[PDB]
RNA sequence: CGGAGCCAGCGAGUCUACCCUUGGCCGAGAGGUCUUGGGUGAAACUCCGUCGUGCUGGGGAUAGAGCAUUGUAAUUAUUGCUCUUCAACGAGGAAUUCCUAGUAAGCGCAAGUCAUCAGCUUGCGUUGAUUACGUCCCUGCCCUUUGUACACACCGCC
């Protein structure tokens, strides 16, 4: 039987992501989820002080 | 007057998981593991008996039940036997916290201790691990109970050391052609072997003495190697 | 091994059974006068025929 | 008191309600429903899909329904609900605004389904009194006297507040406990024929528009 | 001026208005023939009202349907029930009443829902 | 600027504590209103 | 007897239609046939190259048979279908006008349809004759 | 075949590459009442 | 009327009233090299190089009906009886033939 | 006794044939103490006959001279 | 000796029907192919559960079997098999590809197995449905089963259901498709092979309830 | 004992051995009876009316109003209790018998 | 992938020389253009050739080239289409929720009705099952414990 090697990373942690190994996509991800909280903790507070 | 075959170069065998029942095999299911995971403010663990003092019993349990090595030198066992090389055996186990894991014949199990504990940690949260070479998925968690992956035809034997004492060759071939041999072994440190009354008709030991998990483990499997000439 | 076939004659009712299992009275047909109690796991109703597999076996409550 | 289109069967005969949802409903939604079916008594749950209107509507005027609360929603979170009495009678159809409810949150156990006592809080207009009947008609005539679990209606500037709680009695007070869904609803139109239609004369309905809109309640 | 007789087919919004009169023997749904009703699996379906009792009922009347609404399965239920119906109507009105409950007798004992519809849903449990 | 109608009122502790000593002072005096029967 | 297009089938009425006007050959096929998708939303043109222009043409004329009066909208509406377009739900498209417009044309110098009033093209008195009488050799042959 | 009905056919196919194929082939109602 | 012609890696059926290939077999992996109509005509049994009797039916080339993995050799004739309908014969380059019930 | 008059013909009729016939000797032996017969006597009258009643196919089936 | 005249003139109609058409006057069989007489039910007590006595022309009666307990009893066992054949979310609500594909496994049953397609799948049912099985007797959980019997009802449900669903997972990603695959199981549970997921099934349950009896 | 009912809204018991009316059943709508039927083993009383819709049914032993069958729409002309296996059928002018 | 046949029901206030349409013509395509007047049609389905268990041709995120429509003016590429580039991704654990006939589920089409909704909501039809329809054994919730109400019968002090 053939026997392969199994791929995981060493000290995984689940809260943080998975290391991507660049700089430019892990980081464009990064901060789209960094955008979208802010936003939506931005206008959700502009909009209950307006009410 | 009979010929031979048309191709005397050895193939590889057939590698065999949970969507192939139907071919005679060796399942051996190691019930009753110390796989669980827990947190350190940063870090993830697997529970030992060594890696604390008392994260067991801060989690209440005691700490003569966290004991993932026996599991591992039984998996280490078991993937080093030969009938796992011949391909007629495939290793299923399930936690004590009832969770199942298929485990393919095509896995390299790292060979020192916590090796094996970043793979665990990794595959009770990810629920799959893919290989190095990525091109298929050779352990993973799925969905219980243990009947809906067994083979169709295939008698569900518990191992012991109370019980009437049997050989393992003439044992295995008493069953016929189609028939597959699930072995629940546990991976206790100690315990009440009675982890899988709900789907075991026979329940066999394998010596007169208090015998270790591997060792029960490897006597079966070298028994299975003589009933099938391997 | 041979088999032998029962007719329903009465489902028993207020026995204390578990659920999804109803007892019930079967008499034979090889000799339509003896009965004996068993139990049953789908829907059953009377004069319908089931198959046993043994006959010297009588059938306590389950629950 | 009881008024021209109930008085026939107020306090005579219990009551007979269907509660079901919009139209291929979220599984939100379907817990919500179960939510109401077992917040009050006497009421069965039906799976709309693929069910008209005006033969939903005859089906259950001519089986013998008392009256029936239509379930609409937004991605999960429950909007609207319509009552419906169905001899010829009135719809009352509300939004709900703060939804909580106990299948998101907690088992807690199971509720209790005793005839519950009413509290009402403020109806004072004639409207008010009119929603009031039409919120209690759909719950069992004459509990016990001493039944553990009461829920309340409490008017808040036209927001219903509606809470379920049980209770026991205490040898210093009444200790209270918060089961089943808590809302405000807001009536945003009565009318005085079924749901089959929209052809039914109105006999309330909130003007948005108006100029005068935010100076008075039950406007 | 001829013997003519109307009925109805109904399924879920399918319907379909069969005209039987006297005539030569052709049956025509929708201006076709019989032989043409999609989606060919259930042509049989629309086939029995006439291998039930035989063609030699349907060689001196002509029948023609009309089918509008539903979808496939509801137009052939549509279709079947018109023609049984209607067989059954102008064996009536205009052949003898032996023949009639013959008819009535023969097409109930295969399902009555050739003959009348299972038209007024749900139940409220 | 100005505004259509009184937006829907955020439940805080305070006015949920009022209307639940308000049903404590109903329920305890049994005050509340049911149907009869006829 | 009475021989028509109602009376045969979709199949054996087109491709007998589509065997004809494959062995008169009088059909100026467009050139730029073998490259085209028939529509926006097929990733590729037809397997039968040699051939699907007359199986076109052969069920236009049924369809303008059986329909009154229509046009290469209606044809394009028609012809239409729906669109694996991507990871988003779908919504109907059209069919190809050029094609539409190139079949029409040529069947028209053919002589089966004509423009007619409103717009648009008809069956003509020729074309007329000549439909019918494929599918009554259509149920000749297959006796 | 013994029950041919129709064209009757010889066929041999040749290492060469290709099939031979020998074949053997086989007024008014008002007038006519008159 | 129709005759089928075993070719290297498909077998065409033709017409006796044509004489063109109403139908083809192509989906074989190797060399196939028997094909032969059952009694009723009903279906077509092929023997192919890797000695894999596969039988379609005959005029439907896309449903294999079954495939008889036969000896590792070559299969070289494949016939159906001539009697019965429901035996297969294969011999092959394994010196054994075999009969199959279907 | 202690069992009801409600559950008393569900609790004779779960009963099979063996402890029907055991019935019938525990009824021929009350009837010879006389004294627990007569303070009894509607209820083993009762419970007798439904027993045979429902029972009769298989009792007049069986062959014995004792019973 | 005896001979009733009972038409008077050969039947011809304007309209053309086929002659298989007006041949399937004399006998209602199954897509005009397969014969309901002669189709017994070979195992008693599955008779009056299994229902062969009014031929049918398609599998697909409209009619109402799911308003009253044993009510489908009495559907045709065919229409059964189709109704169950017809299930996971893929394919929910598609009869007519479900009837097709019946119909196309029937053909080559048949073709196969050179006997009528009903009695085959009748003889499916009957050596399909277990004869007894265990229920979980609790005790609060206490994982020990006691062995029961098995009402006629249960034993067709049961059957239909391990025949389509080992021929679902037995064409999951192989060559076959459905058809072939359930023609391939109605075979072998027909003739009782041990080779069927279904009777493989069967086999496995009434041993566990021999073995916990 | 013999049940009898009338257009005056009653349906009323006899004994007949102290020839007495001991059982008399109203409804809560004012409506007059025109056909009715009794359980076998008589425990159920069951009536129906030509202006109603609904089939009335009482407890023969305690005299209350047990249920009010709904589910017709028209008057139910004609009711009647299997007398082996207990099923109530009634029929009625909107073409329709009913099992219940 | 490539052709073909076919089957609905809701609904009915318009930019009236730039909106929406019938038809002719141009381009493979989108769209363009010119005249006419102010809803026809669904998808799943059915049939006919070809492929083939393999990141598969299932996939289409990502990057490039080209043709247009639009936003003053592309100037961070407005969106459509054509050809390449083929990443991730293989039905989803423990637990948990809902569900009994035109029901679950599949499928599209319209609307947008003083609250709510368009990051969607509500209608409308098309196709349409499996399994319970028993039981208080488990989990709970409820009711009663003088029979009262008039006979007959049963019960016979929680």
């Amino acid at each position: 039987i053939p026997t392969h090697a199994p791929k995981y990373e060493e000290n995984f942690n689940p809260d943080k992501k998975s290391y991507d190994p660049d700089r430019t996509r892990s980081e464009i991800n990064k901060m789209k989820a960094q955008l979208k909280k802010e936003r939506k903790f931005t206008m959700k507070e502009i909009r209950k002080d307006a009410k | 007057q009979k010929a031979l075959p048309a191709s005397l170069v050895p193939q590889a065998p057939p590698v065999l998981t949970s969507k192939d029942k139907i071919t005679k095999r060796m399942i051996v299911v190691l019930a009753m593991a110390s796989l669980e995971t827990h947190k350190i403010s940063d870090k993830y663990v697997l529970l030992n008996c060594d890696d604390h003092q008392g994260l067991l019993k801060k989690m209440g349990r005691d700490i003569s039940e966290a004991r993932p090595d026996i599991t591992h030198q039984c998996l280490l066992t078991l993937l080093d036997s030969p009938i796992n090389k011949a391909g007629k055996l495939q290793v299923y186990i399930q936690t004590s916290r009832g969770i199942l894991i298929e485990v393919n014949p095509t896995v390299r199990i790292p060979r020192t201790f916590k090796r094996f504990s970043g793979l665990m940690v990794q595959l009770l949260h990810k629920l799959s691990i893919r290989s190095v070479n990525s091109e298929e998925k050779l352990l993973k968690v799925i969905k219980n109970p243990i009947t809906d992956h067994l083979p169709t035809k295939c008698r569900k034997v518990t191992l012991s050391f109370d019980a009437p004492v049997i050989r393992v060759q003439d044992y295995i071939e008493k069953l016929d052609d189609d028939e597959s041999i699930c072995v629940f072994v546990g991976a206790m440190a100690r315990g009440k072997d009675n982890f899988a009354d709900e789907y075991v008709d026979e329940k066999v030991g394998l010596s007169n003495y208090p015998l270790s998990a591997s060792v029960a483990c490897s006597k079966f499997c070298h028994g299975a190697e003589d009933a099938w000439n391997i | 091994t041979p088999v032998t076939l029962a007719k329903v004659i009465k489902v028993l009712g207020r026995t204390g059974s578990r659920g999804g299992v109803t007892q019930v009275r079967v008499e034979f047909l090889e000799d339509t006068s003896r009965t004996i109690v068993r139990n049953v796991k789908g829907p059953v109703r009377e004069n319908d025929i089931l198959v046993l597999m043994e006959s010297e076996r009588e059938a306590r409550r389950l629950r | 008191q009881v008024d021209d289109e109930y008085a026939a069967t107020s306090g005579i005969m219990d009551p007979r309600i269907i509660v079901t949802t919009s139209r291929d409903p979220s599984t939100r939604l379907s817990q919500f429903a179960k939510e109401i079916k077992l917040l009050f008594p006497n009421a069965v749950r039906l799976n709309r899909g693929n069910y008209v209107m005006p033969n939903l509507v005859d089906a259950c005027k001519k089986s013998g329904t008392t009256d029936l609360v239509v379930l609409h929603e937004h991605r999960g979170v429950p909007t609207s609900l319509t009552i419906s009495h169905f001899p010829h009678g009135p719809t009352a159809q509300f939004s709900l605004h703060n939804v909580v409810m106990r299948h998101d949150i907690i088992n807690a156990g199971n509720q209790s389904e005793v005839n519950p006592h009413l509290i009402f809080d403020n109806f004072t207009t004639a409207l008010g009194k009119r929603v009031v009947c039409i919120l209690k008609h759909l719950f069992n005539a004459g509990p016990k006297k001493d039944s553990e679990r009461v829920i309340t209606f409490a008017n808040r500037g036209d927001f219903i507040s509606v809470r379920q709680h049980v209770y026991v009695r205490t040898r210093e007070g009444v200790e209270i406990a918060e089961v089943g869904p808590r809302f405000e609803m807001r009536l945003f139109e009565l009318r005085l024929g079924t749901l089959e239609n929209k052809d039914a004369d109105v006999e309330w309905q909130l003007r948005r528009f108006i100029r005068t809109a935010n100076k008075k309640d039950y406007l | 001026a001829v013997p003519s007789v109307q009925t109805f087919g109904k399924k879920k919004s399918a319907t379909a208005v069969a005209h039987v009169k006297a005539g030569k023997g052709l049956i025509k749904v929708n201006g076709s023939p019989i032989t043409l009703v999609e989606p060919e699996i259930l042509r049989f379906k629309v086939y029995e009202p006439l291998l039930l009792v035989g063609l030699d009922k349907f060689s001196n009347i002509d029948i023609r349907v009309r089918v509008t609404g539903g979808g496939h399965v509801s137009q052939v239920y549509a279709i079947r029930q018109a023609i049984a119906k209607g067989l059954v109507a102008y064996h009536q009105k205009y052949v003898d009443e032996q023949s009639k409950n013959e008819l009535k007798k023969a097409f109930t004992s295969y399902d009555r829902t050739l003959l009348i519809a299972d038209s007024r849903r749900p139940e409220p449990k | 600027f100005d505004r259509t109608a009184k937006p829907v009122p955020v439940i805080t502790s305070e006015v949920t504590e009022s209307l639940e000593d308000m049903i404590r002072r109903r329920i305890q005096d049994s005050n509340f209103d049911d149907l009869q029967r006829r | 007897p009475g021989v028509s297009v109602r009376d045969v089938a979709a199949q054996d009425f087109i491709n007998a239609y589509a065997s004809f006007l494959q062995r008169q050959g009088k059909l100026e096929v467009p050139g730029y046939v073998d490259i085209v998708k028939t529509s926006s939303g097929n990733e590729m043109p037809p397997q039968d190259a040699e051939g699907w222009f007359y199986k076109r043409a052969a069920s236009v004329a049924r369809h303008i048979y059986m329909r009154k009066q229509v046009g290469v909208g209606k044809l394009n509406k028609l012809y239409g279908g729906a669109k694996s377009r991507g990871v988003r739900p779908y919504k109907h498209i059209d069919a190809s006008g050029s094609i539409n417009r190139k079949v029409l044309q040529a069947l028209e110098k053919i002589g089966i349809v004509e423009i007619s009033p409103k717009g648009g093209r008809r069956i003509s008195e020729n074309g007329q004759r000549d439909l019918d009488r494929i599918a009554a050799q259509t149920l000749e042959e297959d006796e | 075949p013994s029950t041919a009905q129709g064209n009757r056919h010889l066929v041999a196919g040749l290492s060469s590459g290709l099939l031979a194929i020998r074949t053997k082939k086989k007024k008014s109602n008002n007038f006519q009442r008159m | 009327h129709d005759f089928a012609v075993t070719s290297s890696t498909r077998v065409q059926i033709f017409s006796s009233r044509t004489r063109q290939v109403i139908k083809t077999f192509s989906r074989f992996k190797d060399v196939v090299y028997s094909a032969s109509f059952r009694s009723d005509g009903k279906l077509l049994c092929a023997g192919d190089a890797t000695g894999l009797v596969s039988v379609y039916d005959s005029y439907n080339p896309r449903t294999i009906l079954l495939s008889i993995n036969a000896s590792t050799h070559p299969t070289h004739v494949t016939k159906f009886h001539t009697q019965d309908n429901k035996i297969l014969a294969t011999a092959s380059d394994d010196r054994v033939t075999r009969l199959w019930d279907i | 006794l202690r069992i009801r008059m409600s559950q008393l013909e569900d609790a004779l009729m779960v009963m099979p044939f063996s402890y029907v016939l055991k019935f019938l000797k525990f009824i021929d032996t009350v009837m010879q103490n006389k004294t627990l017969l007569h303070s009894h006597l509607p209820l083993i009258c009762k419970n007798l006959f439904f027993i045979i009643k429902f029972n009769h196919k298989e009792l007049v089936s069986q062959k014995n001279e004792e019973l | 000796d005896f001979e009733v005249v009972e038409e008077f003139t050969p039947v011809v109609l304007a309209t053309p029907i086929p002659e298989e058409v007006q041949q399937a006057q004399t006998e209602i069989k199954l897509f005009n192919k397969w014969s309901f007489e002669e189709v017994e039910v070979k195992d008693a007590s599955l008779v009056d559960y299994v229902q062969v006595r009014q031929p049918i022309f398609v599998a697909h009666t409209a009619g109402r079997y799911a308003n009253k307990r044993f009510r489908k009893a009495q559907c045709p066992i065919i229409e059964r098999l189709t109704n169950s054949l017809m299930m996971n979310g893929r394919n929910n609500g598609k009869k007519l590809k479900a009837v097709r594909i019946i119909k196309h496994t029937l053909d080559i049953i048949n073709v196969l197995t050179d006997q009528n397609p009903i009695q085959v799948v009748v003889d499916a049912i009957t050596n399909t449905g277990p004869r007894e099985d265990t229920t979980r007797v609790g005790g609060g959980g206490a994982a020990r089963r006691q062995a029961v019997d098995v009402s006629p009802l249960r034993r067709v449900n049961q059957a239909i259901a391990l025949l389509t669903i080992g021929a679902r997972e037995a064409a999951f990603r192989n060559i076959k498709t459905i058809a072939e695959t359930l023609a391939e199981e109605l075979i072998n549970a027909a003739k009782g092979s041990s080779t069927s997921y279904a009777i493989k099934k069967k086999d496995e349950l009434e041993r566990v309830a021999k073995s916990n009896r | 004992v013999m049940f009898s009912s009338s257009l005056d809204g009653t349906v009323r018991a006899w004994d007949l051995i102290r020839y007495r009316n001991f059982r008399t059943f109203t409804g809560t709508e004012r409506i007059q009876f025109n056909c009715l039927a009794v359980d076998p083993s008589g425990e159920v009383v069951c009536a129906g009316s030509l202006d109603n819709f609904d089939i009335h049914v009482w407890s023969v032993q305690t005299g209350q109003l047990l249920d009010a069958l709904s589910g017709h729409e028209g008057p139910v002309s004609c009711l009647s209790f299997s007398q082996e296996n207990s099923v109530l059928a009634s029929a009625s002018w909107d073409k329709t018998i009913r099992i219940w």
